[PDB]
């Protein structure tokens, strides 16, 4: 009988991954219509070990120091061990094959979030992002409630949960258009591109680049 | 070597890694906590 | 390094069910019947959702009774344990401060610590937390305002790195009307130093204080969070099992037999006339649809007619239930409720004492060392003596001190075997002196010729 | 002032009905059959749509019996912690007028504290105002007139900024009628410092009159606000539980358990004839219309008839659930009645005295402190000494001392270890000295006639 | 069958089911309702198949009362033993780090020892480590933490070589993400050394440190390992087994025919008219579906009608078996019940103590070598004195000390037969002084107060 219990640990554990992956998403949308992206799907099999990550840098320019992360699906993070076991260019031992950075100082974070993910087949694509220092801010409002209520009316006594909360989300240089977009969107309305005006004069000041592989 | 549970720990929380948060990803990811009133807040810097 | 305030550590989310359940324990008839639902189930339930099942249904829980023992349970277990006031070892003229009003409300601390020792014993958890204001405060946290804690292992030492507890309080306007504010305290242990933020949240608003390290008189800051956690088992950061568990399911299943009880004794408790073998040409002729019961008049009844006052019976089976219920409550309970019938032999009840003070000795011990740690913090922070002592009345079972007990005393405090202040203690705790010591003394020089 | 002066609490307006209800079981027995609808359900709704079903339940609610055990346990009690009388240390002369009218009304400050115990022991609530008129007044507040009262959190420390209680008055007109005149104090702390304002309503417009502080007798004004609001748990503002509910409620039960009985008492509890294999015929012949049931005159039946006496007979269910809820209300603990046919193992009660005065210390306590705080207060208005304490009875089971006790606590008087004031204070708490302390060393400090 | 033939019967795999039904007996009512089903078995799987079946099976449940005698058991057991506090033998002002704080977390020694005798007495076993972090820690390993261990004869002497014990913390993170990061602690003995090493797994992956020899504060290593498991049997590795077995089914049987009871209670406890001899006819004329069962009207009844109000009868078969199961759990010697009908002579109570105490003697002896163990190892850590004892309280059945007993005492001191600190021992454990023996002598050096 520890329904509220099992709840609690369910929705604290959905409520990390709902705000992470609305984050990657917004992320993801934001550099999109901010023209930080390369598209690596026609070259080769679609993604290599460490080439593919130069071109984000050239993407990103002279400032690339400011990239130190690599948010990633798990299918890149396995074709980047494949290759890497695959040493067609003899540049990795047995003892260094598991690399989980970029031969940059960069490490690779490795989440299966379905905002990094899409397509199905031969369509599938993968969105392997880089940040930057704080590019992607959520903030949580604490403003949580949840009620039980009981019903009255059918067969058996209807017991409910249910619970509200809110966060506010914001990617460096980045302003979310409310005309465009609404009050308060759907993860779907901030996934959708140009309703993310790019603030930032300079790209470099906007923290982000997407690489997408297949 | 751990195998032997609690009570309904075998219950499913969480199939997806979520430990992106703050120090996880080198700061790149901030989840932060403070109130912010209406459904928009807006920062106001010189070009 | 600022996140997930206001968040409910899991172990918590189990225990409030249980908590709540407590809560209402201790409220009353009231609490228990406003949630008849959780506690009685239905009898039908395929009559419960038709409207003449719910009307059903609340005259069922109206003429339930509540035996409400636990709340009694509590109170008497609080009145053994507080007899007299517990006793302060220490200066007393520098820590007035603290024992006349330790919150600055003109609360006494002693009052704080019955508190205390009834929350800690009633649903086993509390909290003590003191903070520089200059005097500082020993604040008391109450079981479901601490949210969330941390513990991990520096230097290899069990150490509470990080304590989130919540704080209410109303805002003062020109007004008269009542306002709340979720004031939350943030506590983090950074490097074997105390740090502490505060959430301001102004009526209907929500800003944070800046980081600040409190430190002691000299300097040097801390190495410990200044909050203990004080339960029935012990004073750790993990959840304790409230004492009081098995016998508010004892007395929820003797409600409820209590409810089956009263509901036949409204029905079937008059008697009957039930008048067989009747007919209703006999009824109509000479009845007339009306029987005078009385002793001076009669009824005639025609050949082979029976009439049988029938009616429930006592000693009911679930009366018989309902007095296993009570006697299995006094198993457990030591004095929840008392008996007039039974008789008990002195001397074997002596032995089992200390058994049956068990969860009291606990209890007492568990909220001396907490506030005695308490105390200590705020020595530290007045740079005041580190030896003192705030230790409860272990003793229970109190009574007036007998006359042969009075001699035993006095003749040990002529020997050197008790100091002057052990036997002042026990002629005080005893009902036979109530003056300080310090009087009775500056009375004692006096050369009185009577 | 936003708004009205006389906004009310959610909380008080929530506990008017329970402080309504306790008083009412307290009054005792005309107010509760006055009250019987609302606790006595009707026994039949159809019925009671009907005026001759009203008719019934006015019938059915006079013949039942109200035990009253609620006043009679709070009357117990009240007497167990008033008994001899309140002793107060300190200066005896300075505080004359304190403890003759504490008031004003010639009123005793120990029966004002018996008026304050029985209000703490009822219905769990009161207070105590000390103003300033040249004397201090300790004012009595009732539960229902504290209207208001806000605590934040000032500089760490728990405080009391806001407290408004109603002032009742009678207009003193010319002529003999009651009028009715009522003024609302207003207490206010502002930056630390004790602000007053006093509310008076005339001709349709609410007046404010104006804001002051008042003052200590060398100055300094006042850093808390002299109002303190004791209760049956503690000296805190937040509502407390009163301690008369389960008794009441278990009251309300019997009291509809004894309807029940009373009204088969008086219906099933005569004999009945039933003379049963009866003619019309035979009873128009040798009866007609009439039996005669002396011993002197035997009447003839037909053949195959039986008469048979039928009465409800004893020890039914109704009678053992009003047993078992007496007894249930004695297992409580409660003081309300004794039993000459049970006896008790004597030493087995006094290990037990501790958990069945748990309430009546708890109230002495809490009601002990407030007046030791008002007569702080007091002082301090005065410019008086401030190191003054007020104790109630702490010692419950009064008796008299026995010669042993006697011997013993004088044998412990010329050894250091009584006070000349303790050993009297016990003297004539036991029951065998009388007079004055200073006049018995006046008579005493004589030579001996001899 | 054949013991000789190879078998292998040491690991905490045996013994996790007893050990997990310990904790939830422990753990009090919620737990065992919620597992219900290895309890109490399905009254029939042919129902238990249908949908109605599993609803059958929770109305069955949800009626039943979990007596709970087994942690009432536990807490006067270790009441017992932990009364008073333990003696602490040897320099306290150089040891007062561990008896301040036993793990560095402000939890003093008597209460780390208080838990581990309580663990001891539960399930029979727990396990001591004492870690040089600088200052050494004695911690408390549970039952189920130690995972590994293995016994090698070395030189004819029996050597625990290896142990290993999972260690539980909490990771904080920068957010108040609620994580479990578990460390698993290797100790091992080669070539009579002491050798330890830690592995950490972080994402999946073991990480390995490298040996270690932690070495003594003058050097030369150690010739064992700090690592001490305790039980009710004894300090051996080997599983002990637990004190409450036999009680916990006792108690699980007595919740089955509870269970059993309260549903027939709940079924046949109400009285039922059950006509007889009765014609629907009539029922749709006079009855008309409706019967009016009050004593103020009547129901009249055709020829050869026998209302019975049936229920079922008391002291039945069901409510004998959990008669007799109470009777079992207490005659087992479990201090489960205090009954109040049950007379006993005094001295006779003294006859049976010794086997009484059986249990509660041994886990105080083991709790008391254990401490010893971990006392001189961190004695040995901080090169201090080896000569330390800290022993529980060995004698049982407590109470308050007679006068004669305090003139027998006093008598004994005042000749050359009980020291001095043995007769204030003997003197507070008798609840008739608090104050510790140096400062009675501080406070005794002058003269007579007088």
């Amino acid at each position: 009988q520890e329904a509220g219990a099992v709840i609690g640990q369910q929705l604290a554990g959905d409520t990390m991954q709902d705000m992470l992956n609305n984050g990657l998403a917004a992320g993801k949308a934001a550099f999109t219509a901010g023209g930080a992206v390369h598209d690596i799907s026609a070259a080769g099999t679609g993604l290599m070990t460490q080439r593919a990550f130069n071109a984000a840098q050239r993407i990103f320019g002279d400032r690339s120091t400011d990239i130190q992360v690599w948010v990633s699906h798990s299918s890149p993070l396995f074709d980047l061990y494949d290759n890497a076991l695959a040493n067609a260019e003899q540049l990795y031992v047995f003892g260094t094959v598991n690399v989980r950075a970029d031969a940059f100082g960069r490490p690779i974070i490795i989440t299966d979030s379905p905002a990094l993910v899409s397509g199905a087949a031969e369509t599938l694509r993968h969105s392997t992002l880089g940040l930057t220092t704080g590019a992607i801010l959520i903030e949580q409002n604490q403003d949580f409630d949840s009620t039980v209520v009981d019903g009255t009316g059918k067969q058996n006594i209807t017991r409910q949960y249910q619970a509200e909360w809110s966060y506010n989300l914001g990617v460096n240089g980045y302003a979310y258009d409310i005309a465009t977009g609404g009050k308060a969107p759907n993860p779907t309305a901030l996934a959708t591109a140009a309703n993310w005006d790019k603030i930032s004069t300079s790209i470099k000041d906007t923290g982000g680049v997407v690489l997408v592989t297949k | 070597v751990f195998n032997d549970w609690a009570y309904k720990t075998m219950s499913e929380v969480l199939d997806q890694q979520v430990e992106l948060f703050n120090g996880a990803t080198r700061g790149a990811i901030i989840l932060r906590s403070a109130g912010n009133t209406g459904d928009l807040s807006e920062a106001a810097f010189w070009a | 390094d600022s996140n997930n305030i206001k968040y409910v550590r899991e172990d918590a989310k189990k225990m409030h069910k249980l908590w709540a359940h407590i809560r209402m324990a201790m409220e009353g008839s009231r609490a228990i019947k406003d949630n008849a639902k959780e506690f009685v189930p239905h009898p039908d339930n395929t009559k419960a959702t038709t409207p003449e099942g719910v009307a059903r249904y609340k005259a069922y829980i109206e003429r339930a009774v509540w035996y409400g023992a636990s709340a009694n349970t509590v109170d008497g277990m609080l009145g053994q344990i507080f007899a007299r006031d517990p006793v302060f070892t220490g200066p007393e003229d520098k820590f007035d401060m603290l024992i006349n009003d330790v919150d600055g409300s003109g609360l006494s601390i002693h009052q704080q610590a019955r508190d205390s020792a009834e929350d800690a014993l009633s649903l086993g958890r509390g909290g003590l937390f003191v903070d520089y204001s200059a005097r500082p405060y020993i604040k008391f946290i109450a079981a479901e305002d601490i949210l969330n804690w941390r513990e991990r292992w520096v230097n290899g030492a069990k150490r509470t790195t990080l304590l989130v507890f919540r704080e209410e309080s109303d805002a003062d306007d020109d007004g008269y009307q009542i306002y709340k504010e979720e004031v939350w305290r943030e506590l983090r242990l950074v490097d074997g130093t105390y740090w502490q933020r505060t959430w301001r949240e102004n009526d209907g608003q929500l800003y944070v204080d800046d980081w600040i390290s409190p430190t002691k008189a000299d300097g040097s800051q801390f190495d410990e969070i200044p909050f203990v956690i004080f339960g029935s088992k012990n004073n750790d950061p993990t959840i304790d099992m409230p004492p009081m568990r098995d016998l508010v399911e004892l007395n929820i299943a003797h409600f409820r037999n209590s409810a089956d009880y009263e509901e036949a004794c409204f029905i079937c408790g008059q008697p009957t006339l039930f008048l067989s073998g009747l007919t209703e040409h006999w009824v109509k002729n000479v009845l007339g649809g009306a029987v005078v019961i009385g002793s001076r008049d009669a009824v005639p009844l025609p050949v082979n007619a029976k009439p049988e006052l029938l009616q429930a019976e006592g000693n009911g089976m679930v009366k018989e239930a309902m007095d296993q219920k009570e006697r299995q409550m006094v198993a457990l309970g030591a004095k929840l409720i008392d008996s007039d019938k039974t008789q008990r032999t002195f001397g074997e009840a002596s032995m089992e004492a200390a058994a049956q003070n068990s969860v009291l000795s606990r209890v007492s011990k568990n909220v001396s060392d907490a506030y005695t740690k308490a105390l200590r913090w705020a020595a530290m922070f007045l740079g005041l003596d580190e030896k003192i002592e705030y230790e409860l009345n272990s003793d229970f079972d109190i009574n007036k001190m007998s006359p042969e007990e009075l001699a035993a005393v006095i003749s040990a405090w002529q020997s050197n075997a008790i100091s002057f202040t052990e036997m002042r203690w026990q002629i005080k705790k005893g009902g036979r002196a109530y003056l300080e010591d310090e009087d009775m003394r500056n009375e004692s020089e006096q050369d009185d010729p009577l």
